[PDB]
RNA sequence: UGGUUCGUGGAGCCAUGGGGGAAUCUGGGCGGACCACCGCCUAAGGCUAAGUACUCCGGGUGACCGAUAGCGCACCAGUAC
RNA sequence: GAGCUAGCCCUGGCCAGGGUGAAGCUGGGGUGAGACCCAGUGGAGGCCCGAACCGGUGGGGGAUGCAAACCCCUCGGAUGA
RNA sequence: GAAUGCCGGCAUGAGUAACGAUAAAGAGGGUGAGAAUCCCUCUCGCCGUAAGCCCAAGGGUUCCUACGCAAUGGUCGUCAGCGUAGGGUUAGGCGGGACCUAAGGUGAAGCCGAAAGGCGUAGCCGAAGGGCAGCCGGUUAAUAUUCCGGCCCUUCCCGCAGGUGCGAUGGGGGGACGCUCUAGGCUAGGGGGACCGGAGCCAUGGACGAGCCCGGCCAGAAGCGCAGGGUGGGAGGUAGGCAAAUCCGCCUCCCAACAAGCUCUGCGUGGUGGGGAAGCCCGGGUGACAACCCCCCGAAGCCAGGGAGCCAAGAAAAGCCUCUAAGCACAACCUGCGGGAACCCGUACCGCAAACCGACACAGGUGGGCGGGUGCAAGAGCACUCAGGCGCGCGGGAGAACCCUCGCCAAGGAACUCUGCAAGUUGGCCCCGUAACUUCGGGAGAAGGGGUGCUCCCUGGGGUGAUGAGCCCCGGGGAGCCGCAGUGAACAGGCUCUGGCGACUGUUUACCAAAAACACAGCUCUCUGCGAACUCGUAAGAGGAGGUAUAGGGAGCGACGCUUGCCCGGUGCCGGAAGGUCAAGGGGAGGGGUGCAAGCCCCGAACCGAAGCCCCGGUGAACGGCGGCCGUAACUAUAACGGUCCUAAGGUAGCGAAAUUCCUUGUCGGGUAAGUUCCGACCUGCACGAAAAGCGUAACGACCGGAGCGCUGUCUCGGCGAGGGACCCGGUGAAAUUGAACUGGCCGUGAAGAUGCGGCCUACCCGUGGCAGGACGAAAAGACCCCGUGGAGCUUUACUGCAGCC
RNA sequence: CGAUGUCGGCUCGUCGCAUCCUGGGGCUGAAGAAGGUCCCAAGGGUUGGGCUGUUCGCCCAUUAAAGCGGCACGCGAGCUG
RNA sequence: CCGAGGGUAGGGCCCGUGACUGGGGCGAAGUCGUAACAAGGUAGCUGUACCGGAAGGUGCGGCUGGAU
RNA sequence: CGCGGGGUGGAGCAGCCUGGUAGCUCGUCGGGCUCAUAACCCGAAGGUCGUCGGUUCAAAUCCGGCCCCCGCAACCA
C-alpha cells in the first residue's frame, strides 16, 4: 500500500532547507544546536 | 417562469431551472470581467471561518457599476441582458454615447434597445438612478445607497425593492427587503423599480449535487457530532436539545437577538423587520 | 484480535 | 497592581497602568495608618574602576576513572545507523 | 511535522465499448386559436450494463505472513457530490 | 542469583519450519579446481492494454569493458544490480534558466503587536499553465532531436538597400479558455492484393500452383494542390479607455458579406537524402540496381481559436499587433538580404521495478504516452498469438494421513446450519413475450420462452469508387449437412412473493462495524440593514462578500403524500421609560484621632445612583410535559353516561406484542406434516405518537427479516481423482519458549484439580510419522471487577476562575 | 486477576445407575391381551424433522425405546461463533 | 406439415370461503342527552369545512320550503 | 425481612406534620315546587379513623408488630 515516504526534492528543500530554517526563530535555533553538537550536516541532504 | 424536467432520474423529479429567457448575450464583456479569487470559505490566516463552502464552478467576476453618479448625465443605450454567477440579479450591458461600457444590475421590465441615464433631472422611469430626494414618494426602487456616494448597498438580489414611503429633512424614510423602515439620505443614489429575476426563489435545486456545483459542501447537523465537538453532540441513540438549541460555539439560536445594542445607526432605524 | 473478552 | 518578610493586614516604604494635579528652601520626600514634636535626606538627567560570577581555552594537581569504568566518543563520533 | 491522512486553493490529465431515448425542433393531426396526439429527428441524465480507474460486500486462504491489513473467488461506483 | 533488571557471549527448540506466487522444464556443446544454477544451440512452457516500448518522479554510477568470488545473492556460482580497475553522459532548435504570470509566498508604501513577531497595495518570487526556433538517417562496447550526414529554422550584433512619424514598463487589441454532443477533409495505425521484389521449398498421400514463405516505405525547403481556422473596407463626428492619440469604444453614412480578398495552420506533393525482409553463410555480410505500386478500414490524433446544444456561466501575464508622451527625426523603427555572435544546468543507467516507497533482490504501492493480429455483436473485455520479454536465484525423488486450490459423483435435493454460509444454477447476442403497483419516468433484462454451427442457391440497401468491377458494411428468403452438444473453448444475471428501515445517486469508523449511521434536495424556527450577523486573530487584518434580506449565519427536521393536537405554572428567549433590590461614584446628618491653635487626618446615616435580578406579559418546527379512584345500560359482560380528587394541561389524528411488549412462544387467523421466527389481525401500549416529527409511499439497497421455485457435496454420507505442500535424499537453515529434570496410571493427600508426597499398579534403551486430553501449555504484569485521598475524555441549575458579552 | 477463555452447537468418546428399551423376577384391585408397582440387571441400544443462539421445552412422523446425570455446566493449543 | 390432448409459464373474469373489520336493516316496554316539528325556546334547510360521547355546533356563501 | 406510598361516614378527598377541634363535594333520608319526574329550594342523619400493642392525663394524629392495596428498583458480569 501506499507508505508515508514519497521522495520530493523540492519538498524537502523547501520545508526542512537552510533557508526554510533561516527564516524562523525556530530554525535558526536548530541550525545553533545543531553546530553546538558538532553536526556534519546542519539541513538534510537534497540534490536539487 | 422556472422550467421542469420529466421524472426521467430521480432527481429530474423535482430539479428546476431558470428560464433564462430574458438573456441576450451569453459570454461577457472582456474588459470588464476579472479572476474571482476562490476561498474555500479560509480567511487569510488559512482556517476555515465560514463552514462548509468551497468546491463550486470556476467563475469570472463581472465588474458593476454600483455608483452611477459617476457619469451623471451622459445617457446610455442597453445594449444587453447577460447571466452572472455571482449573484441572484441579471446584469444589464450600457453602452453610454460615452463609449464607457458598464454593467448594472438588471432591473424588473427592462429592455434592450431602451435608454437608461442618471442624475437628479433623470425622468423617473425603470433604470434611471436618481438621488432619493428627487424620486417622489411611493416609488418603488432598488440598488440603494446607505451613505451618500458610498455606493449601493440594499436591495439587490433578485426580485427585492424598496418603496420610498416619506421624507424627513435631508433623509428620505424606506421599507427595506426585510420590512424594516429606516431613514436613509436625501443625497443616496437608488434605481428605479425592482430588482428582475423575481422567479428565482422558486427554483428547486432538486439533487445534492446542485449544492456542490454552487460551492456549498455539505452541513452536518450538530446533533449528528460528539460533545466534543458542539453543544448538541452525543448521547446514546438519538437525542433532543437537552438544552436550550445552541450553535458549534455555544450562543442560543432560537431568539437570542444579536444587533449591537448601542449601534449609532439606532438613531436611524424606525420599526425593525416583520415576518 | 486481543484477548478473552471474560466481561 | 507589582516589589519587600509583609497573602489587605493597623499597610507605611519603593515602582507605576488610569484620573486629578503643585511648589523651588519660608520648597519638598522619609522615620510602618494618622497628628504633633523631634530628627534624617534632597525626587522626577547621566557616567563611574576594584573587590563578585562563569569556564569554550591554557596550564597545575588528585586517599578521581582505568575500555560495561571515565565525556556520548581513549579508536576517522555527534560518525555509523 | 499536512512528502501519511482530512479539507480547501491554483494548474493539468483521465473515464474502452455498448444500452435507454428527456426537452427541443420539423412534419402530420387537432381547434376559432389553443391545449394536446402520432411519427421522425434529436441526444438530456448525481440514467442502465461493463474494462481502465476508484472502491472493499460476502466467503475462503494467510496469521513467527509474500504483506505490521496481503492473496483468491465474489461484489459496489464507473459524466460525477 | 533473581529486579518480565542492563550490556554482551552462548545455548534450547532443530538438522526442525522455511528457502517469497503452481508460467515448467529437457538435452547437447562449451568454460572451469568445482557446474541443475554461467555462456552457446535445439526442444518445451509463460506474458503480449504486458510480464513489451517510451516519458516524468524518485534513486544516484546501479551503465560499458577487463580482472575477480571472502562476504552480499534465501541453494549453487565460473554468474551478478557484488569486489577491484579503466572507460562512458557532447544541444542556439529537447527540458530548465538569461521570458510570462497562477494559487501561494515575499513585500519599498502603510498598519499592528511586551520582545520574538503578525499583516500588507504595488513590485518581486513562484509551473507540469502561456510563450518560444529540428526533422529523418548513420555511427559507439557504452551518448546521440546533442557527434556525423542530408534538408530546414530562431534570436542577438554590425553593415548595405528600400520603406516609414520613429519612439513605452503607458492606452487599446489580442493572448483568453467550461461541460456534453459533433460536421467536413486528412494523418497515425491497420486489413487485403490475381500487381511488384526476394534466398529458396515441393516433404508423408496430394500440389510446380493465379502455390508456400518474406517484403512492398521514411523525412523533406520554396512552389503548387486539397481541406480548414482567423479576419469587413471607407468616410464624418466624438465629451469614454485617469496625459496624448491617426489606435480602441460609441453614434451616422457609403460600399462589400452563406462569397471573395488578405493572412495563418494542417495534409498531400515536392529538388534531395534515407531505409530496405525472409532465407543463407561466419552483431555482420549476402539477398539487392531489392521493389517500393493498387484497393479497402480508419481515429479518441490533426486542420482548431471548427460547429451545435446546455447551465453549474467556464485563469493571469508576457511574447505579438496597434496608438501615441517625453524625447528624437545625422536618430529611430519596419521589410529584404549579407557577414558575424549565440552562454549556464540536465542528458549514463533503473524507472509497475531486484536500481523508486515499503528494514529484504518483499505476491503490496507508484502519474503520463504507444500498446500489433484473429475470432467472439462491440471493446483497452476474453482466448490464442506478433514484435519484444520472461520460466519468477534451491533442487532431486516419493505418490501416506492431513491441509490448501481444483474436477466429478448413484438415489435424494436444504433433510445442512444461527443463516442455502459456501458452492451449484442462471449467464452474450437476436426475436417473441412480460404482472401487482406507479410519482406514469418506471417496475423490466420483470417473469417465461424460441433462436445461435456449417454448405449450396436466390435476393434487398448502404460506404468507397464513377452510376460499374473490386474491397467493405448492414440484411432477406429457399434448400441441405454433421455431432451428445453450434455465444461447441475463454469472458458474461439465478428468479419470484412478502415485511422492517432509509426516499433516491452519494458518505463513514486508513487497519475487526458500510449500516437502519452521516450527507442529501425539501420543510420550519431564529439571528443579520451592511464597518451585517457569525467566525479566526491580543491587535492590524481577514473570511462572510467585492455578496446586501429572492442574501448571509445558526438550529432542527429530512424526497414526496396526508398531516403535525392540548399545556406558557418551572427553564430559555422576546417585550415592558412603572415598582422592588442592586456596585463604583455623588452626597455629608452625625461622629472619631491629633495639635495651643489655624489645620491635618479617619469613619460616616438619609438621599441621587446602570446592567442584572425580582416583578408584569408574550412565546413550542423554544427546554419540556401531556392523570387517578369509584359508580352506571331490562341475561351476562362491557360502560356511551355520572361522581369525586389532582394538574400548567391530562396524549388528539394516525399507528400499536412494534428495530418499542416486561408477563410472552399474549390471543386468533395465514403459511408448514410440524412455525419461540415471519405475515395479517385484536388492543390492559410494563414503557408508540405527531419536525429528537406521526402514518404511508412508486423507485432505489453488496442493509436486516420470512417464504416459494430453480439447482446443488450444505447435508443423509461419503467416495475417487488433480496439482502445491506434508514424507524421503542433497544444499542453506530460523522462532517464540526454556529454574533445573533421571518428566508414567489409579486412588488418596496436599494452598482445596500432583510426572515430583503416600499406597498400590504398570513400565527394557533411543527415535520417526501423526492426534491434541494434560503439563492449571505459549503469548500479553486481566480489558471485566474492586482498590489508589492514581490519570485522562466528557457533562451540568457541583465549586471557583478566565475569555467573551452587557 | 505478571489471565484457570466464558453459553450453546459440531466432533470424539468414556463413566455412574436413582433403568427409557431389551433380558430375569415378586406383588397386583394379575381372566387373557395390555398395564400398574417394586426387586435384579449398565451387555448393547436409546431415530429423522418444524421453532428458537438457545440449554430446556412444545410440536410433527416414527420407535423396542425415543432414559437421567458426571467427566472444568467433558471436549475453542479440535472446529464453530 | 397439421393435430385431440398432455406439460411448463404468465395474465384476465366469475363464484364460494376467511381471523378481523365497516357501516346497514330489524327487534313491546334499556342507558344518555333534546337536534328537528310552535319563533321548538339559537328560524330552518343547504354545499363545504373544521370540531365534538351522541344527536349536533360553528365558519363561509346560498334558499324561503322562515315567524312576527 | 430491596425501597416507597396508602387504609378515616355509602363514593372520592381534608384533617396526621404541630396529640385535645373530625371537615369538603356528591350520595342517602324527611319536606317543598311540578299534572308528574329531573333540576332546583328548605331540613336532617350516617365516621368510635385497617388491626393488635406501646407512650401519654388524653392517640385518626406519636412510636413498634401484623393484615391489606397500589408504585419503584433488581446494575457489573
Ligand atoms: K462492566
Ligand atoms: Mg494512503
Ligand atoms: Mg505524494
Ligand atoms: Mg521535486
Ligand atoms: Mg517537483
Ligand atoms: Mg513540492
Ligand atoms: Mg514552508
Ligand atoms: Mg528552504
Ligand atoms: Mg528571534
Ligand atoms: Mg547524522
Ligand atoms: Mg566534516
Ligand atoms: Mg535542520
Ligand atoms: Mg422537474
Ligand atoms: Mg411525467
Ligand atoms: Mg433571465
Ligand atoms: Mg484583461
Ligand atoms: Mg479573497
Ligand atoms: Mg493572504
Ligand atoms: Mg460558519
Ligand atoms: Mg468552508
Ligand atoms: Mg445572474
Ligand atoms: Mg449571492
Ligand atoms: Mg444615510
Ligand atoms: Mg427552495
Ligand atoms: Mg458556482
Ligand atoms: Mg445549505
Ligand atoms: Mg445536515
Ligand atoms: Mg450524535
Ligand atoms: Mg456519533
Ligand atoms: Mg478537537
Ligand atoms: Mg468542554
Ligand atoms: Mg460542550
Ligand atoms: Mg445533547
Ligand atoms: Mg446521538
Ligand atoms: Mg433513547
Ligand atoms: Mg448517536
Ligand atoms: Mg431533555
Ligand atoms: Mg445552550
Ligand atoms: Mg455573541
Ligand atoms: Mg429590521
Ligand atoms: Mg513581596
Ligand atoms: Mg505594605
Ligand atoms: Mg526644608
Ligand atoms: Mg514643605
Ligand atoms: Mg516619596
Ligand atoms: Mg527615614
Ligand atoms: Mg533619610
Ligand atoms: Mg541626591
Ligand atoms: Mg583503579
Ligand atoms: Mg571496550
Ligand atoms: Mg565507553
Ligand atoms: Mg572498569
Ligand atoms: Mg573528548
Ligand atoms: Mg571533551
Ligand atoms: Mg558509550
Ligand atoms: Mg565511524
Ligand atoms: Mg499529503
Ligand atoms: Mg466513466
Ligand atoms: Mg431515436
Ligand atoms: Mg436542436
Ligand atoms: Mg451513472
Ligand atoms: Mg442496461
Ligand atoms: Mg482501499
Ligand atoms: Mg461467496
Ligand atoms: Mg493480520
Ligand atoms: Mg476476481
Ligand atoms: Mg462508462
Ligand atoms: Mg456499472
Ligand atoms: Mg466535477
Ligand atoms: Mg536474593
Ligand atoms: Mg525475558
Ligand atoms: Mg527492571
Ligand atoms: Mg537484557
Ligand atoms: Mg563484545
Ligand atoms: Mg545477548
Ligand atoms: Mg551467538
Ligand atoms: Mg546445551
Ligand atoms: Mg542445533
Ligand atoms: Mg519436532
Ligand atoms: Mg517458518
Ligand atoms: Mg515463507
Ligand atoms: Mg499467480
Ligand atoms: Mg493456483
Ligand atoms: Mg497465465
Ligand atoms: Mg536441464
Ligand atoms: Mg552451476
Ligand atoms: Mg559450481
Ligand atoms: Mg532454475
Ligand atoms: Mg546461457
Ligand atoms: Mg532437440
Ligand atoms: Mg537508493
Ligand atoms: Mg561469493
Ligand atoms: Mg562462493
Ligand atoms: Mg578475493
Ligand atoms: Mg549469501
Ligand atoms: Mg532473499
Ligand atoms: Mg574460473
Ligand atoms: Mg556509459
Ligand atoms: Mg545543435
Ligand atoms: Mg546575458
Ligand atoms: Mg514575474
Ligand atoms: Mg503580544
Ligand atoms: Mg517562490
Ligand atoms: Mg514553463
Ligand atoms: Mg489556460
Ligand atoms: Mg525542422
Ligand atoms: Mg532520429
Ligand atoms: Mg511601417
Ligand atoms: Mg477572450
Ligand atoms: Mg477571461
Ligand atoms: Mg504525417
Ligand atoms: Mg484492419
Ligand atoms: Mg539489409
Ligand atoms: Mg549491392
Ligand atoms: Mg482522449
Ligand atoms: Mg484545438
Ligand atoms: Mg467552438
Ligand atoms: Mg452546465
Ligand atoms: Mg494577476
Ligand atoms: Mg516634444
Ligand atoms: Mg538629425
Ligand atoms: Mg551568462
Ligand atoms: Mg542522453
Ligand atoms: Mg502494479
Ligand atoms: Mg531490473
Ligand atoms: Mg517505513
Ligand atoms: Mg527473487
Ligand atoms: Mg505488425
Ligand atoms: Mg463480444
Ligand atoms: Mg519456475
Ligand atoms: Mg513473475
Ligand atoms: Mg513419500
Ligand atoms: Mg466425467
Ligand atoms: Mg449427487
Ligand atoms: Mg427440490
Ligand atoms: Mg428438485
Ligand atoms: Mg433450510
Ligand atoms: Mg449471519
Ligand atoms: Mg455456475
Ligand atoms: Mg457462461
Ligand atoms: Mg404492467
Ligand atoms: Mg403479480
Ligand atoms: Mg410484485
Ligand atoms: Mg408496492
Ligand atoms: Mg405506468
Ligand atoms: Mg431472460
Ligand atoms: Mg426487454
Ligand atoms: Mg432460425
Ligand atoms: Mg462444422
Ligand atoms: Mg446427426
Ligand atoms: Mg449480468
Ligand atoms: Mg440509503
Ligand atoms: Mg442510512
Ligand atoms: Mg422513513
Ligand atoms: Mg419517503
Ligand atoms: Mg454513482
Ligand atoms: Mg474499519
Ligand atoms: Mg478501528
Ligand atoms: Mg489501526
Ligand atoms: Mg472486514
Ligand atoms: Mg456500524
Ligand atoms: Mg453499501
Ligand atoms: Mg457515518
Ligand atoms: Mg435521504
Ligand atoms: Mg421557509
Ligand atoms: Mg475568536
Ligand atoms: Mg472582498
Ligand atoms: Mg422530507
Ligand atoms: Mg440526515
Ligand atoms: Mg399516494
Ligand atoms: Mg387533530
Ligand atoms: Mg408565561
Ligand atoms: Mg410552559
Ligand atoms: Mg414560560
Ligand atoms: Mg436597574
Ligand atoms: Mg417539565
Ligand atoms: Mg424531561
Ligand atoms: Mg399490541
Ligand atoms: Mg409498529
Ligand atoms: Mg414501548
Ligand atoms: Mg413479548
Ligand atoms: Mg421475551
Ligand atoms: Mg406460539
Ligand atoms: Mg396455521
Ligand atoms: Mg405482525
Ligand atoms: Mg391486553
Ligand atoms: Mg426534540
Ligand atoms: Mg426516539
Ligand atoms: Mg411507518
Ligand atoms: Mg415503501
Ligand atoms: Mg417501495
Ligand atoms: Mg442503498
Ligand atoms: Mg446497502
Ligand atoms: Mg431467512
Ligand atoms: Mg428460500
Ligand atoms: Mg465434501
Ligand atoms: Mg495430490
Ligand atoms: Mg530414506
Ligand atoms: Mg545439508
Ligand atoms: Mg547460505
Ligand atoms: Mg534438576
Ligand atoms: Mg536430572
Ligand atoms: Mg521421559
Ligand atoms: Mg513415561
Ligand atoms: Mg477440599
Ligand atoms: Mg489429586
Ligand atoms: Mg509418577
Ligand atoms: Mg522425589
Ligand atoms: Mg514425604
Ligand atoms: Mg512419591
Ligand atoms: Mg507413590
Ligand atoms: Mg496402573
Ligand atoms: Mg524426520
Ligand atoms: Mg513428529
Ligand atoms: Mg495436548
Ligand atoms: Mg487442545
Ligand atoms: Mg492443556
Ligand atoms: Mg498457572
Ligand atoms: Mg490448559
Ligand atoms: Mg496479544
Ligand atoms: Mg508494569
Ligand atoms: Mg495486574
Ligand atoms: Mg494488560
Ligand atoms: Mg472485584
Ligand atoms: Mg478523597
Ligand atoms: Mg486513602
Ligand atoms: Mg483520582
Ligand atoms: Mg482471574
Ligand atoms: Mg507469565
Ligand atoms: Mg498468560
Ligand atoms: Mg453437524
Ligand atoms: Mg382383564
Ligand atoms: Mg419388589
Ligand atoms: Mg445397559
Ligand atoms: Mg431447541
Ligand atoms: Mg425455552
Ligand atoms: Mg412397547
Ligand atoms: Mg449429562
Ligand atoms: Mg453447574
Ligand atoms: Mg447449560
Ligand atoms: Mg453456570
Ligand atoms: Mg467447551
Ligand atoms: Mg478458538
Ligand atoms: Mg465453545
Ligand atoms: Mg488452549
Ligand atoms: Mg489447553
Ligand atoms: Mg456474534
Ligand atoms: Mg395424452
Ligand atoms: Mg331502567
Ligand atoms: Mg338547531
Ligand atoms: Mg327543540
Ligand atoms: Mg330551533
Ligand atoms: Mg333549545
Ligand atoms: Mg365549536
Ligand atoms: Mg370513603
Ligand atoms: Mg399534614
Ligand atoms: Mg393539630
Ligand atoms: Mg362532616
Ligand atoms: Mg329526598
Ligand atoms: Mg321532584
Ligand atoms: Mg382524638
Amino acid at each position: 500500500m501506499k507508505r508515508t515516504w514519497q521522495p520530493n526534492r523540492r519538498k524537502r528543500a523547501k520545508t526542512h532547507g537552510f533557508r526554510a530554517r533561516m527564516r524562523t526563530p525556530g530554525g535558526r535555533k536548530v541550525l545553533k544546536r545543531r553546530r553546538q553538537k558538532g553536526r556534519w550536516r546542519l539541513t538534510p541532504a537534497v540534490r536539487k | 417562469a422556472v422550467k421542469k424536467f420529466k421524472p426521467y432520474t430521480p432527481s429530474r423529479r423535482f430539479m428546476t431551472v431558470a428560464d433564462f429567457s430574458e438573456i441576450t448575450k451569453t459570454e461577457p464583456e472582456k474588459s470588464l470581467v476579472k479572476p474571482l479569487k476562490k476561498t474555500g470559505g479560509r480567511n487569510n490566516q488559512g482556517r476555515i471561518t465560514v463552514r462548509f463552502r468551497g468546491g463550486g464552478h470556476k467563475r469570472l467576476y463581472r465588474i458593476i457599476d454600483f455608483k452611477r453618479w459617476d457619469k451623471v448625465g451622459i445617457p446610455a443605450k442597453v445594449a444587453a441582458i447577460e447571466y452572472d454567477p455571482n449573484r441572484s440579479a441579471r446584469i444589464a450591458l450600457l453602452h453610454y454615447v460615452d463609449g464607457e461600457k458598464r454593467y448594472i444590475i438588471a432591473p424588473d421590465g427592462l429592455q434592450v434597445g431602451q435608454q437608461v441615464v442618471a442624475g437628479p433631472d433623470a425622468p423617473i422611469q425603470v433604470g434611471n438612478a436618481l438621488p432619493l430626494r428627487f424620486i417622489p414618494v411611493g416609488t418603488v426602487v432598488h440598488a440603494v445607497e446607505l451613505e451618500p456616494k458610498k455606493g449601493a448597498k440594499l436591495a439587490r438580489a433578485a426580485g427585492t425593492s424598496a418603496q420610498i414611503q416619506g421624507r424627513e429633512g435631508d433623509y428620505v424614510i424606506l421599507r427595506l427587503p426585510s420590512g424594516e423602515l429606516r431613514k436613509v439620505h436625501g443625497e443616496c443614489y437608488a434605481t428605479v423599480g425592482a430588482v428582475g429575476n423575481a422567479d428565482h426563489k422558486n427554483i428547486v435545486l432538486g439533487k445534492a449535487g446542485r449544492s456542490r456545483w454552487l460551492g456549498r459542501r455539505p452541513h452536518v447537523r450538530g446533533a449528528a457530532m460528539n460533545p466534543v465537538d458542539h453543544p448538541h453532540g452525543g448521547g446514546e441513540g438519538r437525542a433532543p436539545r437537552g438544552r436550550p438549541p445552541a450553535s458549534p460555539w455555544g450562543w442560543q439560536t432560537k431568539g437570542l437577538k444579536t444587533r449591537k445594542r448601542r449601534k449609532p445607526s439606532s438613531r436611524f432605524i424606525i420599526a425593525r423587520r416583520k415576518k | 484480535m486481543t484477548h478473552s473478552m471474560r466481561c
